[PDB]
RNA sequence: AGGA
């Protein structure tokens, strides 16, 4: 089932996954 | 407006208020710093002549 | 997050799965699936307020999709997934918020001031600032003597570093009238 | 016995655990203050720093100090430093410790209050010793070392109470309970349905008789019986926690008896 | 800023410790200042003739009773106002020991000790007779609150006789800076310095009693009854169908427009109405349903701090949010969100806050009371500098 | 300040044994006002206390997030686990004579921050002193000795 | 400096308005049919349930201050097991021959509703409240 | 900055008495004690003690101001009984109290097995 | 910044029990609640001196001189 | 530092109150009192 | 855990402000109020990328 | 650049 649907918990493993990539000043930087 | 309507003036003082509900309704808690440095000119007279020596 | 009509398996269903999710924690106890992963495999994307336009957005995805076919008193009062045109889905909605408000616990039960008022005071509340504090000669510093990180806090301090850099101490508080002090 | 009575119901090194009776709640609340306020201990409380290449500041460390808990069993023969006659200290009026630490290893070098030594002549009174209390005999954590980090320090101990600095506090948490039945109506029970479902019970309900619903309010009825128990943080043993409260609030009176005999 | 001349009034220096200016509570609001870190000014006579002027017509007793709306402006606030009513309850006995605590208390107390209300089995007084102790003899007030006979069986108004309460329970209309006051029969009738010794000599017992007996305030104040949640619930449930019914009316041009005004400017007339209705219907059911022991509702029978709405909208609902009087427009295009469909007038796309606080409010209950926020905000801050031109 | 716009200065600080405490030996590091409370509806302040006050006795962080599924009879049911009263009210003693306090005290842990304002970096006090040049006036700010 | 009023009343009914520790209570004289009576009674040191025969005294004395103790050999003017002191403070003509009067005990109320008291109750601080059985 | 020193809780000023007597004057056989250098551990002791005491009339005290360790404790006793006599009394009362608690505490513990 | 001794509420040592804690939850496996416990932190002022302490002394020691 | 490294600065119909448009983007409640209220928005 | 995002100037650390603008070569409609012989306007703010 |  590795393309079951996505849970209210799992939303955070995606906002993890931004700020992992983009940091937090993203904009300036960029 | 800025220099004779209004002033910046000498023996006055200013910090941070809190209440007390040990104080009377006319009175005012004055830190012990702030009255040691504003002042009253008091002129010797043969009443305060002794107190004022104390004070000096 | 992008939600298509696309699924021969029943209704319209958000692009991204539960094993996108594990593919990325994989990543995530690694410290090969990045944000960009996502992004290039089209689960999510950009929408700036000119193109939001035209969208149409779910707040929660699993309780915004598959409709209906006791509930708690306690909770608050939530709408419905009504919608069959849904064309995106919001990856939180504690994301609408910025750095400040982000510290506020339970914010969404408070008078909308009284937590514009906190996104104020926590930038003159005194704390751990940088851990080179010790080797910087700035004009003026102030560092906390013994910060705690808070007993409550938002998912989103984890990101902002706060748990690791606190502006506070967990007081032993009484709401009492005590003296009249 | 006499007049009011104790029955201990657990102890410990660091607790008593009792029953209070035939005593006025004013006394029980008076000893409960003595113990926390009063009683005198030894505390760290002059720190001269000789070299401190920590990343903790010498006031941060100064602090730190003075919260470690000394031995104070003979504190009585020892004088407090105002009342003595040197030029500030001596052996009479307090206790020499130092602190001598240097980052050797690669790894993190710890300072503890084990590493406190006493340079004072002790006059063979049981006094100034850092309170070890921990399992692998460290007691408390100090300061964090890498290479280079010295820490050198001299400390004078000297007799103090609670009042002064709660560094020289020799009780932590005095537990204090009375009534748990609300037979006194000391209390009003904030509720939604049920004052008894909604607020729990003490252990010292058990220790009381339940006031049985169908008997009227006992306003004759006074307050007797209280469930205390005092925690040391190890300056003085329990025992004496709460004796030598006892003494102090005796000789708190006693002055007072005196100072009129004086007028 | 300095609006008042009791901006500035005339006060007795008590050199004291600590880094403070420290100040009678009841002072406060002619001042209007707090201690969430607000700074005041001191200046200091020199001659023996300012002393005289700052004496003899600005000291604070002489501006309790101020022209400027002919009636005191000075009261008993806070702790004091909040304790004065739990003190004065017909449920409140206190015993000789504590009774001989709060008459020492008073420093002007004759050193008589009155005769307690009930002598035996016990000897009790009540809180009105030693309340009465800060009261000076000659002070005669009367008042009829709704409902209260000379026998006041709810503990109503007031009836004051030879400095003596006879009976109703004293907060915010007897003891507050209200016009027939205690503070005014007072002033008006013992003179200000004896009115300015009543204010501490309240304070000091009113106080002294409070601190012993205690008051708190916490989340269980907030929530009200099982089925009282229900009840809140089904009206607003009911006031949702109200306004779905006049929608679904406005839709099929059955609806017909009051003289001088839009078929829309109608409608939602009707609409704002309706849910502003049900916002109180649902607070006039918890403020109903909080028992005589809701903290929140002890501040507000004081009148020390709250009010209905404020216990409405924490407890049962907050509300419509508004932004320039009309509901949270259409910024979007037909639409308040994009997470809401085209030209949706009802309630949940428009702002209404269906939520309590203790519930807590959903994502667009929150932005929308976040932008009704920041319009409160906006003239606050604005106000304050149009305001002061006006002044000027 | 706490997290909920709930800011103010120290008034008194008291001792251990002048401070209100729990039977179980416990006493506040802070008193507030009830009066705060009613008329700023800050519900989160109670609520971060109540979950705070379960995380500090059950050891785990308090998720005190936003948009969630946590409710204060949730919070409640927890405490009410733990031994303390349900909605996180505490029998006080009168700390000065030991008697029983009518009133039970909502207690427990709330975060709160110390802010850059101190009283005595405020303090301010002149009696004569510096003039400016051109006016002849007192000059102006505390670090100036200004008037 | 001697008693003011006597009879024997049954009360009707007892009433605590969200009041805890203290009820008003509605009776009527046994004896006389003209008189009535209410009265907010201490309902936790003496309680009162309806139908309750209830000897009520009025008395002037047994001023100044207020001594506590010693009492035990002072001649307790009780005789009665609830006593209480306040002031009246009002004189209602309610027609006829009748005739009401309030009393404040504290703010614990009391109004009696007669006839032949005329040359009895006054106007004064000086009224004790004595009650049995 | 305007902190007093820690000390003056406790430690009797320069020229300043533990107690000072003086008279009072608005009632009979009262007078009143301003107790230097105490607190509420001592001042609220005594009061309850003297309320003990059959010949007391009146008993009780006051700290005006929390910044200043000192009470006023005033007595009022029925006439002939001095009441400096009714605190020296309360005050001894106190103490032969304290001195039975503190032998039957001993004699628990040394009953004690931990 | 570095384990506080004794608890600000109480006053009760809590400056040996820090590294005794960390290890009861690397080594012992524990959960926080039960590892305070386990130390004798009944009251919740205690538990939450070690519960919430952020050891920031160990960054700082990151640095050379 | 984080929040003034994502301060927006809004020089000069109705600028200060929270647009709809601002949802996701701008923080509801993160703006100052006073003069510079709802123009010196945060991200 | 520092961030970057600003520039060191002469010593001190800098941060430059994000300053609101509306956008350019767009097309608006304005009605041009009551007293006015315009009624309605439409404005581009044209300029070069 | 902040504070009421
Ligand atoms: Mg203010
Ligand atoms: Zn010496
Ligand atoms: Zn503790």
């Amino acid at each position: 089932d590795e393309s079951a649907p996505i849970t209210a918990e799992d939303s955070w493993a995606v906002i993890s996954a931004f700020f992992r990539e983009k940091g937090l000043v993203s904009q300036q930087l960029d | 407006r800025g220099n004779l309507m209004g002033k910046r003036v000498d023996f006055s003082a200013r910090t941070v208020i809190s209440g007390d509900p040990n104080l009377e309704l006319d009175q005012v808690g004055v830190p012990k710093s702030i009255a040691k440095t504003l002042t009253y000119p008091e002129v010797v007279t043969p009443y305060n002549i002794d107190r004022l020596t104390q004070l000096v | 997050f992008i939600v298509e009509d696309d699924e021969s398996l029943g209704h319209k269903e958000l692009k991204v799965r539960k094993g996108h999710i594990a593919k990325l924690m994989a990543t995530e106890y690694q410290d090969e699936y990045t944000w960009s992963s996502l992004l290039n495999e089209g689960l999510v994307e950009y929408i700036d307020a000119e193109e939001e336009e035209s969208i149409l957005i779910a707040m929660q995805p699993e309780d915004l999709e598959p409709a209906e076919a006791d509930v708690d008193p306690a909770k608050r009062i939530r709408v419905s997934h009504h919608a069959t045109t849904f064309t995106h889905c919001e990856i939180h909605p504690s994301m609408i918020l910025g750095v400040a408000a982000s510290i506020i616990p339970f914010p969404d039960h408070n008078q909308s001031p009284r937590n514009t008022y906190q996104s104020a005071m926590g930038k003159q509340a005194m704390g751990v600032f940088l851990t080179n504090y010790n080797v910087r000669m700035d004009t003026m510093a102030n560092i906390l003597y013994y910060p705690q990180k808070p007993l409550g806090t938002t998912r989103a301090m984890e990101y902002l570093k706060f748990r690791e850099l606190p502006a506070g101490q967990n007081a032993i508080v009484a709401i009492a009238c005590y003296s009249g002090y | 016995e006499e007049g009011p009575q104790v029955k201990i119901r657990e102890a410990s090194k660091d607790n008593v655990d009792f029953i209070l009776s035939n005593v006025d709640l004013a006394m029980a609340n008076s000893l409960r203050r003595v113990m926390i306020a009063e009683i005198p201990t030894l505390a760290i409380d002059s720190v001269e720093v000789e070299t401190n290449t920590t990343v903790l500041a010498d006031e941060f460390i100064a602090h730190r100090l003075g919260l470690i808990p000394l031995q104070s069993m003979d504190i009585e023969q020892l004088e407090y430093s105002r009342d003595c006659f040197c030029e500030d200290h001596c052996d009479k009026c307090s206790v020499v410790l130092t602190l001598q630490a240097f980052g050797e290893s690669e790894s993190t070098t710890n300072v503890y209050s084990k590493d406190l030594v006493i340079v004072s002549n002790l006059m063979g009174r049981n006094i100034g010793h850092p309170i070890i209390q921990d399992k692998e005999g460290n007691g408390v954590l100090i300061c964090k070392l890498r290479k280079g980090q010295e820490l050198k320090l001299t400390c004078v101990a000297k007799k103090g109470i609670a009042k002064e600095h709660a560094k020289w506090g020799p009780a932590a948490a005095i537990e204090f309970e009375y009534d748990p039945w609300n037979k006194l109506k000391h209390t009003d029970y904030w509720y939604e349905q049920d004052s008894a479902k909604e607020w729990p019970q003490s252990k010292n309900c058990e220790y009381e008789d339940p006031p049985n619903e169908g008997d009227p309010f006992d306003y004759k009825a006074q307050a007797d019986t209280f469930y205390m128990n005092v925690e040391s943080v190890g300056s003085i043993p329990v025992d004496q926690v709460v004796v030598r409260g006892i003494d102090t609030l005796q000789k708190k009176v006693a002055s007072i008896l005196l100072a009129l005999t004086q007028m | 800023p300095s609006l008042h001349k009791m901006s500035m009034m005339a006060h007795r220096v008590k050199v004291i410790p600590y880094s403070t200016f420290r100040l009678n509570l009841s002072v406060t609001s002619p001042y209007n200042a707090d201690f969430d870190g607000d700074e005041m000014n001191l200046h200091v006579p020199q001659s023996e003739e300012t002393r005289a002027e700052l004496s003899q017509l600005c000291a604070v007793p002489l501006q309790i009773v101020s022209p400027q709306s002919n009636k005191p402006c000075m009261g008993i606030v806070q702790d004091t106002l909040c304790g004065i009513r739990k003190l004065t309850l017909r449920d409140t006995f206190i015993e000789l020991d504590q009774v001989l605590n709060m008459l020492y208390w008073v420093p002007d107390w004759d050193g008589v000790i009155p005769t307690p209300a009930i002598i035996k089995p016990k000897p009790l007084w009540s809180g009105k007779q030693i309340l009465s102790v800060a009261i000076p003899n000659g002070i005669h007030l009367q008042r009829f609150d709704e409902g209260t006979t000379l026998l006041s069986p709810k503990d109503n108004g007031m009836l004051i006789i030879d400095g003596q309460i006879i009976f109703g329970v004293v907060e915010k209309k007897t003891v507050g800076s209200s016009n027939g006051g205690l503070i005014h029969v007072v002033t008006r009738e013992k003179g200000p310095q004896v009115c300015a010794k009543l204010f501490g000599n309240i304070q000091k017992v009113v106080n002294f009693w409070l601190l012993h007996n205690g008051f708190s305030t916490g989340i269980g104040d907030t929530i009200a009854d099982g089925p009282t949640m229900r009840e809140i619930t089904e009206t607003i449930a009911e006031a949702k169908k109200k306004v779905l019914d006049v929608t679904k009316e406005a839709q099929a041009n059955l609806l017909t427009a009051k003289h001088g005004m839009t078929l829309r400017e109608s409608f939602e007339d009707n609409v704002v109405r309706f849910l502003n209705e049900a916002r109180d219907k649902a607070g006039r059911l918890a403020e109903v349903n909080l028992k005589d022991l809701n903290n929140v509702k002890q501040m507000v029978m004081a009148g020390s701090k709250g009010s209905f709405i404020n216990i409405a909208q924490m407890s049962a609902c907050v509300g419509q949010q508004s932004v320039e009087g009309k509901r949270i427009a259409f910024g979007f295009v037909d639409r308040t969100l994009p997470h809401f469909s085209k030209d949706d007038y009802s309630p949940e796309s428009k702002g209404f806050v269906e939520n309590s606080y203790l519930r807590g409010l959903t994502p667009q209950e929150f932005f929308f009371h976040a932008m009704g926020g920041r319009e409160g905000l906006i003239d606050t801050a604005v106000k304050t500098a149009e305001t002061g031109y006006i002044q000027r | 300040a706490s997290r909920h716009g709930q800011k103010g200065t120290i008034g008194i600080t008291y001792r251990r044994e002048d401070m209100p405490f729990t039977a179980e030996g416990i006493v506040p590091d802070l008193i507030i006002n009830p009066h705060a409370i009613p008329s700023r509806m800050t519900v989160a302040h109670l609520i971060e206390c109540l979950l705070s006050k379960v995380a500090a006795l059950s050891g785990n962080e308090g998720d005190a997030s936003p948009f969630t599924d946590i409710t204060v009879e949730g919070i409640s049911k927890l405490l009410r686990e733990h031994g303390y009263q349900s909605r996180g009210f505490e029998v006080m003693y009168n700390g000065h004579t030991g008697k029983k306090l009518m009133a039970q005290i909502f207690f427990g842990p709330t975060y709160y921050q110390r802010l850059r304002h101190m009283v005595d970096d405020k303090i301010h006090a002149r009696a004569r002193g510096p003039m400016q040049v051109l006016t002849r006036q007192p000059v102006e700010g505390r670090s100036r000795d200004g008037g | 400096s001697n008693t003011l009023f006597d009879d024997i009343f049954q009360v009707s009914e007892v009433d605590p308005g969200r009041y805890n520790k203290v009820c008003r209570i509605e009776a009527a004289s046994t004896t006389q049919d003209q008189c009535k009576l209410t009265l907010d009674i201490n309902v936790e040191l003496f309680p009162v349930a309806a139908q309750d025969s209830l000897t009520v005294t009025i008395a002037s004395s047994l001023t100044r201050s207020w001594r506590p103790p010693q009492a035990g050999d002072r001649s307790l003017a009780d005789d009665y097991d609830y006593v209480m002191y306040g002031t009246a403070y009002k004189f209602e003509e309610v027609s006829k021959d009748l005739i009401a009067v309030y009393y404040s005990f504290g703010g614990l109320l009391m109004r009696l509703e007669g006839n032949y008291r005329n040359l009895n109750n006054l106007k004064q601080e000086n009224a004790y409240l004595l009650i049995r059985r | 900055m305007n902190a007093p020193d820690r000390f003056e809780l406790f430690l009797l000023g320069e020229g300043e008495s533990k107690l000072k007597i003086d008279p009072d004057t608005k009632a009979p056989n009262a007078v009143v004690i301003t107790f230097e250098k105490e607190d509420h551990t001592l001042g609220n002791l005594i009061r309850a003690e003297l309320l003990n005491d059959r010949k007391v009339l009146f008993a009780a005290y006051k700290v005006e101001h929390p910044f200043f360790a000192r009470f006023k404790l005033r007595i009022q006793t029925t006439e002939g009984y001095d009441p400096k006599d009714a605190l020296k009394n309360a005050c001894n009362s106190i103490i032969n109290k304290l001195g039975a608690l503190k032998t039957n505490f001993e004699t628990e513990w040394n009953l004690q097995t931990l | 910044m570095i384990v506080p001794v004794r608890c600000f509420s109480c006053g009760k040592v809590v400056g040996d029990k820090w590294e005794s804690y960390l290890n009861l939850l690397q080594e012992d496996e524990l959960d926080e609640g039960t590892a305070l416990s386990r130390l004798g932190l009944k009251r919740y002022c205690c538990r939450r001196m070690i519960l919430t302490h952020v050891d920031l002394i160990e960054k700082f020691l990151r640095y050379n001189p | 530092t984080l929040s003034h490294l994502r301060r927006t600065n809004t020089p000069i119909a109705k600028p200060r109150q929270l647009h709809n448009t601002h949802w996701g983007l701008v923080c509801p409640a993160e703006t100052p009192e006073g003069q510079a209220c709802g123009l010196v928005k945060n991200l | 855990f520092d961030m970057g995002g600003y520039f060191i100037i002469n010593g001190s650390e800098k941060v430059l402000i994000a300053q609101e603008r509306s956008a350019g070569n767009i097309v608006q409609v304005f009605k041009k109020a009551a007293p006015s012989p315009i009624s309605h306007v439409a404005e581009i703010r044209s300029a070069l990328e």
